């Protein structure tokens, strides 16, 4: 019994490989301790947070709203370019998103109290993943790219905290650290 | 070539779920399921809505470069849209079209609840194929030939403008190729 | 050879007097000798394997005071010049190869005589002084390897005692062993800087 | 039972003979103190890291990136001390230890074999008998080259010179 | 020129917004149609069952029934205060001084030894108080002279007037709660006693 | 059979174009069949004619595309092309094109009947009888992976030398 | 039918003057159809009488007030109070011919005809053809007339000039 991701570590109990993008990989054994489904619900929330955020690392370097201080090309000086009260409208916009798709319930020991499956905020405006077997592989792509992003995201935005040049600019113009 | 039912128009893709041929202009074109996502009641309307809107645009796109009337003054439709705009008469042509569209919107909620044909406002004073039965159909086919051709034309003299900055009875007379390509080099 | 009449019951030093308790005549060299009643309170296997180490320890001083004083390997005769014996061992001090020895004996008894000291002191077969160490099969018969052990050990004593001699001497006169057997008189003797 | 390495003391009683290399060497008996599985990772991962080391002595001493200064390979550390690129490594060593401190636990519940991370991605060792002996032959190199590696870097430390460059004029002092 | 509600800006403005508006039922209408729920509008992708990380279900979501949230940021926090580091360099468990043969020690075994290690026979408790005071006092029998020595005295005076002269607290309060009155003294009530001090003075 | 010391995944079982049992990295194993002969047949197609245009490039050209493009041939061709929007051009309608492509793919994995690569592009009816068109299949397929070979060196022989297909191998 | 591409309004049977079918927006249902009738009608009758005052006081101004420059300037020169005299009269009156019932609730109380005020003093309307007949004349009339008022009320601010003064010097804005 080892898990598939570390095959010198012994298979989590709490991941059997039914849960999507299940490889066993939980060294630290947060599934022990830990609601699976609040993880699961944190993972797919920060994920399709950072795929959104690296489409907009990739966006606004090269197209902008013509707005005045909406034309920073350095997303992390952008953000302090942008007026801070859009910020702040954005911020309690997504925090009503938030409390809706929710149906109020916030806290670990209320929202999955109402049945609801980890990250299931009833969003396919296609109706795709009606088939069981496309909803896997659909839950597997998601993950994927929820990791990646997550990735790409911290590292496009210390490149960027540290180089001071957007990204793909950057790839052109590398210049290498002194 | 490898046997199985496929569509007319297209032969490597099947025949779309709702497109059963009823709908005049139906060839089985519908590669990314538009069809099947929403009704084909409701897109139907819009393609008319659509079509006859860029079959007048057209029409209008030809004849205000080939003559303006005594008021307002001659210029170029894509600008003269902007003149327009300052003059205020666009803004009663906006409020007259949305006036029709209130009814308009009312006959495609009906539509929806299957009371009247997508697109079929009833509108025939001339009875050309009122009366008749068999020229409706022919007359219905025409008409979406002639909306999708429509819309294809407008789209064309629009960006043909964009970049030529001629107008289009003058580019079909006056032909320049757009960039100064003629005698440009590294192009 | 192991014969009872060079050790065990049958020979006694110092006659007319009483073999101790303890030595029993069943280790190596018993012939009844222990004045000072050593044999009653110290643990004759710790004893002998002191005995046997001793005595090792003084055959290769022995024999290298003998030899160091008729030839010296090239490099070490420039780095130090004529010195030789008390003086030697300062001088290698600062060189180095006095420290170099005492780490690698060091090391050596550490993973050699410490763990087989107590496994021989906590009753192991290792008899004191037997390190297992026969290359070239040496005294592979049982009477000969009794020979040999007596040999060793009054060897051993032996040179023990010469060693000391020799130190003193040096410490006297100032010269060394080969140089002090040629030099008999006491005379002209040269400084000896211990 | 005496150990079969050295003939005048007894054979550890942890040390069966099972494991790579158990020769029945262990003078001072750490073995049988402390656990054998965790001293056996913790043999495998010095003899890995020396393993290493040595390699890297040896290549950098032959070849250095042409995008890196040339200099040493001991006096390199300060270098990669001041530049960062140190820091980068040892950040990735210890985030590769930071699963391996939960590989440890499972060695510790007894859920894996010591040394074993399974990691064998060219599919050298299948066969039992290949890799028994491939077993051996690492531990072997392992102890080898740690050895070896504290070598380099003494004889540096006295010589004020590499290895090969030793190797070529062998000044004796 | 026009400003506000009146400039053809806000018109267009309010066309598109119309237009959103009007999108919402429509188009929720069109979809409600249709839907997509024929058995063919199915998901496709070129990765086959086998490949790793696929779950067996669509949608899992295990019922939990764990340590509670504040017992995961206690394991978190036990992550940096007692990491199973120096755990590993611990003394083997089945170690004692009965199976270890003496005949096979070493410096370390002998040197963990001393230190009081393999201590699996120190079971045993020391099995006393070391802090019982003894309290074993013996009563000394009264002779005959003593016996006519608290007589003589008792009727001189003594033994009354200061009940609790070589008492202690405790020990005075020990009596006067289960018997042992002054001797000498009887008892009686205020009532009685101011009573009989009135007879006394009487005339 | 290709290589005798390995053996086949079992996706490769025969029945399909060009199968010799040549996987043994196993993409078969996670990738679909379909989707992998589909891409085989883009990829040898797209191969097949670039490298007759980078021939036809290099021994005549269309009139008057010296005065624009110059002297530039293969990367510098697509250098300057890019500035001229004839590559825009190309990458819109061919995308235009591989809509209707990837809807025919989602149709084929999703079991519509079309096999991977058959676009029904099959004018002047030739080869559509018989053993023929397997053979040509095979043929297809055979000079797909030719091409995609011969393109990687023209590509590469371009990127060492700097000069194009019919000057690189007469001028060794 | 008015609009042929919608189904005939459920609330419009017919029975009002004037009806032909004509509510896409459905007011017909969800609301009171007797209210909307009255609604209908007092509208119309206001802009009838408005229109009718609108040609009037281009030519034709009272000696007590001083004439504007146009008739819906007429409303500023005259003073203030008057102004509210007419509000109150005009309050009084559809107070008490509505009975002192102003509310959707307790108007038509008796369900009396919508728009029938009870004001025929000549007494045309006494042949039931002929009352149908002015019903829907009376409703088309009021129907034209407010989209009239409407429009000439905005031509008259826009162009500051009175209707028939408009169209006998007829211009461009
Ligand atoms: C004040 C609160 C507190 C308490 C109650 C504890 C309690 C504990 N800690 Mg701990 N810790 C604390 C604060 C505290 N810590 C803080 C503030 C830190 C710094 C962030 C740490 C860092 C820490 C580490 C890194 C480790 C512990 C470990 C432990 C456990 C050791 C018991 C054991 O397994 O025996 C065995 C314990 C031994 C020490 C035996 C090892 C003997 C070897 C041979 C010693 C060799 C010397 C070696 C180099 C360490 C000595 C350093 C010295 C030279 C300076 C014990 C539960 C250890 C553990 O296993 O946790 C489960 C462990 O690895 N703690
Ligand atoms: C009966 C309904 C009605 C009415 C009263 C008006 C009223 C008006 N429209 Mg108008 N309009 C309507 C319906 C109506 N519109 C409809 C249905 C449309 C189509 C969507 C338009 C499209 C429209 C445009 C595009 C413009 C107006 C303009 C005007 C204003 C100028 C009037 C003027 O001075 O011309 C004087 C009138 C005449 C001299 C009479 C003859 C007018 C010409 C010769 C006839 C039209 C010929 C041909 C159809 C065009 C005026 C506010 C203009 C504006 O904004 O004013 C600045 C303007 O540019 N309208
Ligand atoms: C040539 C284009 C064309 C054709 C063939 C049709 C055909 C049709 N339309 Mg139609 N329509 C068109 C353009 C066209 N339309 C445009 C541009 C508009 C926007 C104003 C409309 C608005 C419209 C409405 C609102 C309605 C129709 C309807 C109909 C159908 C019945 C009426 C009929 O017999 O029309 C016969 C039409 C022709 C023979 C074409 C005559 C073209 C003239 C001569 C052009 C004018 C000259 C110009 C200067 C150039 C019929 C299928 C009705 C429907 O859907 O019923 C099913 C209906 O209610 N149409
Ligand atoms: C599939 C890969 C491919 C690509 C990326 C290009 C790309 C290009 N070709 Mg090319 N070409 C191709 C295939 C390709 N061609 C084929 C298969 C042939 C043989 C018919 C040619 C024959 C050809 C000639 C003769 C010329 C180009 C030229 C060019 C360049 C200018 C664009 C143009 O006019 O194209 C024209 C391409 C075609 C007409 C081929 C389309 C027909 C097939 C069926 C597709 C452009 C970089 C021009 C150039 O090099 O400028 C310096 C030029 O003069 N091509
Ligand atoms: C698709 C293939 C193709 C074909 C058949 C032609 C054909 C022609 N080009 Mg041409 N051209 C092409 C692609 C092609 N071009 C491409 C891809 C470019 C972009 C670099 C050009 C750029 C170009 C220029 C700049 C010129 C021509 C010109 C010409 C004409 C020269 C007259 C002659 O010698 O006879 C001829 C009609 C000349 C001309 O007179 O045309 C206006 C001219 O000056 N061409
Ligand atoms: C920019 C528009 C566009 C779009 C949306 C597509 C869309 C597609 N292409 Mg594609 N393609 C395009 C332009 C485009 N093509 C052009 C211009 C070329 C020529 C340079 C190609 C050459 C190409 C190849 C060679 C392949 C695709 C493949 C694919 C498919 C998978 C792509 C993927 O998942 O990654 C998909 C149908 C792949 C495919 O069909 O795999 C099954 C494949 O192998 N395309
Ligand atoms: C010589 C290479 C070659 C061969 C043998 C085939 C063979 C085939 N193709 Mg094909 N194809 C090729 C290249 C080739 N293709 C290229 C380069 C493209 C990209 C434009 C395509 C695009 C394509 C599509 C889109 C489709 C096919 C289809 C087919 C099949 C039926 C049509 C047929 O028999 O054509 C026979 C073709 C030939 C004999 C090639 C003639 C070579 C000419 C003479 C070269 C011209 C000279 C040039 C300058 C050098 C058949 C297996 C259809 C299919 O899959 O059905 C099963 C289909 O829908 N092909
Ligand atoms: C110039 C074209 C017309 C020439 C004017 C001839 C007649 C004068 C009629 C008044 C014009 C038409 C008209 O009545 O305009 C008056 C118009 C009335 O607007 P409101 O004040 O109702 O709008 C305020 C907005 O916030 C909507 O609430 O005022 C405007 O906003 C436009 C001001 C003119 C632009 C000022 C800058
Ligand atoms: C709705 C129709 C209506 C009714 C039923 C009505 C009833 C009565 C009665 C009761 C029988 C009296 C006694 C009375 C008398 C006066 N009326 Mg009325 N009056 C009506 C209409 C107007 C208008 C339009 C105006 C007006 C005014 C005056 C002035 C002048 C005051 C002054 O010169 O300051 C006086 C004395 C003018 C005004 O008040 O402002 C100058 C003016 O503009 N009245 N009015
Ligand atoms: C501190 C520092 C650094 C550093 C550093 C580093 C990494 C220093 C590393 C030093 C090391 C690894 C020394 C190892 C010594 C091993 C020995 C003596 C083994 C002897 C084995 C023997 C004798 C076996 C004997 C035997 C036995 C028992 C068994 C068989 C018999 C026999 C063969 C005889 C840097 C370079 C990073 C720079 C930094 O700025 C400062
Ligand atoms: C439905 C229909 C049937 C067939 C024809 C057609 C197809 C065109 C279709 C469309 C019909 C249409 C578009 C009808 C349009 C009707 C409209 C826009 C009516 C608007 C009327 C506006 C009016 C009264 C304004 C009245 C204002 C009044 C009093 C008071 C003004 C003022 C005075 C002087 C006193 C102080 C207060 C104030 C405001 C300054």
């Amino acid at each position: 019994d080892r898990s598939y991701a570390m095959p010198f570590l012994s298979r989590p109990p709490a991941l059997d490989g039914s849960m999507a993008g299940d490889v066993g990989f939980d060294p630290l054994g947060f599934s022990n301790y830990f609601d699976l489904k609040w993880l699961r619900e944190a993972e797919l929330k920060h994920g399709r947070v950072c795929m959104l955020g690296c489409l907009g690392f990739l966006v606004q370097e090269q197209a902008n709203l013509p707005l005045p201080g909406f034309d920073n090309k350095l997303a992390t000086e952008a953000f302090f370019s942008v007026p801070a009260g859009g910020l702040w409208q954005i911020f309690f916009s997504l925090g009503a998103i938030e409390i809706i798709t929710n149906k109020g319930k916030l806290t670990p020991g209320s929202m999955f109290t109402g049945g609801r499956a980890p990250g299931d905020l009833d969003f396919d405006p296609l109706n795709l993943s009606v088939d069981e077997t496309a909803l896997r592989r659909f839950e597997l792509a998601e993950l994927k790219h929820a990791r990646l992003a997550m990735i790409g995201l911290g590292g496009m935005l210390h490149q960027m905290l540290l180089t001071k040049q957007a990204p793909i600019e950057q790839l052109t113009n590398f210049k290498s650290l002194a | 070539v490898f046997p199985g039912q496929f569509s007319d128009s297209v032969p490597f893709l099947k025949q779309p779920t709702n497109l059963d041929g009823s709908y005049v202009g139906d060839v089985g074109f519908d590669p990314l399921g538009f069809s099947d996502v929403f009704d084909i009641r409701v897109l139907r309307e819009a393609e008319l809505k659509h079509g006859r809107i860029a079959m007048l645009a057209t029409l209008g796109m030809v004849v205000q470069e080939a003559y303006t009337f005594p008021f307002f003054d001659k210029v170029l439709p894509i600008p003269a849209h902007d003149v327009i705009v300052k003059s205020g008469g666009m803004s009663q042509i906006l409020l007259w079209t949305s006036f029709a569209e209130i009814f308009g919107g009312i006959a495609l909620f009906q539509t929806i609840q299957g009371k009247r044909a997508p697109g079929d406002y009833s509108f025939d004073p001339l009875n050309l194929s009122a009366n008749d039965l068999e020229k409706r159909e022919r007359y219905a086919l025409a008409e979406i030939k002639h909306s999708r051709l429509a819309m294809l034309a407008f789209s064309g003299m629009v960006h043909q403008y964009f970049i030529t900055n001629q107008g289009v009875i003058e580019q079909i007379n006056n032909f320049r190729p757009i960039n100064g390509f003629p005698d440009a080099t590294f192009s | 050879y192991k014969d009872g009449i060079i050790q065990g019951l049958g020979v006694e030093a110092i006659p007319g007097a009483g073999r101790p308790a303890n030595l029993d005549g069943t280790l190596v060299g018993d012939v009844g000798f222990d004045p000072l009643g050593f044999s009653n309170w110290l643990d004759l296997r710790w004893a002998r394997e002191a005995e046997i180490k001793h005595g090792r320890v003084a055959m290769l001083a022995a024999t290298g005071m003998i030899v160091q004083d008729a030839y010296k390997f090239p490099g070490f005769e420039g780095e130090f010049g004529g010195a030789a014996m008390m003086k030697l061992h300062n001088l290698a001090v600062e060189q180095g190869a006095m420290q170099q020895l005492l780490l690698w004996l060091g090391l050596l008894e550490i993973i050699s005589g410490v763990p087989a000291i107590i496994q021989t002191l906590n009753g192991s077969e290792r008899q004191p002084g037997d390190f297992g160490f026969d290359p070239l099969n040496c005294g592979a018969n049982p009477d000969t390897l009794a020979r040999r052990q007596l040999t060793e050990l009054k060897n051993g004593r032996l040179a023990m005692i010469a060693v000391g001699g020799m130190v003193h001497h040096y410490l006297l006169v100032g010269r060394g062993p080969i140089e002090f057997i040629t030099n008999i008189p006491n005379f002209k003797n040269p400084l000896p800087p211990f | 039972d005496f150990s079969a390495a050295v003939p005048f003391l007894k054979r550890p009683s942890n040390l069966d003979g099972t494991l790579a290399g158990d020769v029945g060497f262990d003078p001072l008996g750490f073995s049988d103190v402390f656990d054998l599985r965790v001293l056996r990772e913790a043999e495998l991962k010095h003899g890995r890291f020396a393993m290493l080391a040595v390699l890297g002595f040896l290549v950098q001493e032959v070849y250095t990136f042409p995008f890196f200064p040339k200099m040493a390979p001991v006096d390199a550390h300060d270098y990669f001390v001041t530049q960062g690129g140190g820091s980068q490594i040892i950040f990735w060593i210890s985030f590769v230890e930071i699963f391996g401190v939960v590989a440890l636990f499972e060695l510790i519940q007894g859920k894996r074999d010591a040394g074993d991370f399974a990691f064998d991605p060219l599919g050298l060792g299948k066969d039992e008998a290949t890799l028994a002996r491939y077993k051996v032959a690492e531990i072997k190199h392992a102890r080898l080259a740690m050895i070896a590696i504290g070598g380099f870097i003494h004889q540096f430390w006295v010589t004020k010179q590499t290895v090969l460059e030793q190797l070529g004029n062998f000044q004796s002092l | 020129e026009p400003q506000g509600l009146t400039a053809p800006i806000v018109h267009f403005g309010s066309v598109i917004s119309l237009w959103l508006l009007f999108a919402l039922p429509v188009w929720s209408a069109a979809y409600k149609a249709a839907g997509a729920d024929t058995a063919e509008w199915v998901g496709v992708s070129q990765v086959t069952e086998d490949a790793p990380g696929i779950g067996l279900y669509g949608k899992y979501a295990p019922e939990y029934d764990g340590p509670t949230f504040r017992e995961g940021l206690e394991y978190v926090l036990s992550f940096a205060w007692k990491p199973p580091i120096l755990i590993a360099w611990k003394p083997r468990a089945d170690l004692d001084r009965a199976m270890m043969d003496p005949a096979r020690d070493t410096v370390v075994s002998s040197l963990y030894k001393s230190l009081g290690g393999a201590l699996d026979k120190t079971a045993v408790y020391d099995e006393e108080d070391q802090l019982l005071i003894l309290s074993d006092m013996e009563t000394f029998p009264e002779t005959e002279l003593g016996r006519r020595r608290v007589a003589q005295a008792e009727a001189a005076g003594w033994f009354t007037g200061n009940p609790s002269f070589g008492k202690s607290l405790i020990e005075y309060s020990e009596e006067t709660k289960k018997g042992m009155r002054e001797p000498g003294t009887v008892s009686i009530s205020a009532k009685e006693l101011a009573a009989l001090r009135a007879e006394a003075a009487k005339k | 059979q290709a290589i005798p010391g390995s053996e086949p995944p079992p996706a490769l079982d025969g029945t399909w174009v060009g199968d010799v049992g040549f996987d043994p990295l196993g993409f078969s194993r996670v990738i679909d069949m379909r989707w992998l002969r589909e891409a085989e047949l883009k990829h040898g197609r797209v191969c097949m004619l670039a490298a007759t245009g980078m021939i036809v490039q290099d021994i005549a050209l269309f009139p008057g595309v010296t005065k624009t493009f110059g002297p530039a041939k293969i990367t510098a061709l697509h250098d300057v092309a890019v500035k001229q929007g004839s590559m825009q051009q190309l990458l819109v309608w061919l995308g235009f094109l591989e809509i209707f492509g990837f809807v025919a793919i989602v149709q084929m994995l999703q079991g519509s009947g079309r096999q991977p690569g058959d676009f029904g592009f099959d004018p002047l009816n030739c080869g559509a009888n018989t053993d023929t068109l397997a053979r040509r299949q095979l043929v297809e397929l055979k000079n797909g992976r030719l091409a995609m070979i011969a393109t990687g060196g023209m590509i590469h022989h371009f990127f060492l030398t700097g000069k194009g297909p019919i000057e690189f191998i007469t001028t060794l | 039918l008015a609009v042929p591409f919608l189904e005939r309004p459920p609330m419009l049977d017919g029975s009002y003057a004037g009806d032909i079918g004509f509510d896409p927006v459905g007011f017909s249902n969800y609301f009171d159809l007797r209210w909307l009738r009255e609604a209908e009608l007092k509208h119309g009758r206001v802009c009838m009488l408005g229109v009718v005052g609108f040609l009037v006081q281009e030519f034709v101004t009272l000696p007590m007030f001083s004439n504007g420059v146009t008739p819906v300037d007429d409303f500023f020169v005259v003073p203030a109070t008057g102004l509210w005299q007419i509000f109150f009269t005009i309050g009084f009156v559809e107070a008490f011919s509505n009975g002192f019932k102003l509310t959707p609730s307790d108007m038509f109380a008796d369900d009396r005809a919508p728009g029938d005020l009870g004001f025929d003093p000549l007494g045309c309307g006494k042949d039931p053809a002929a009352l149908a007949r002015r019903q829907l004349v009376e409703v088309k009339n009021g129907r034209l007339a407010m989209i009239a008022f409407g429009g000439m009320l905005h031509q008259q601010l826009l162009t500051k000039q009175g209707v028939i003064e408009q169209l006998t010097n007829f211009k461009a804005i």
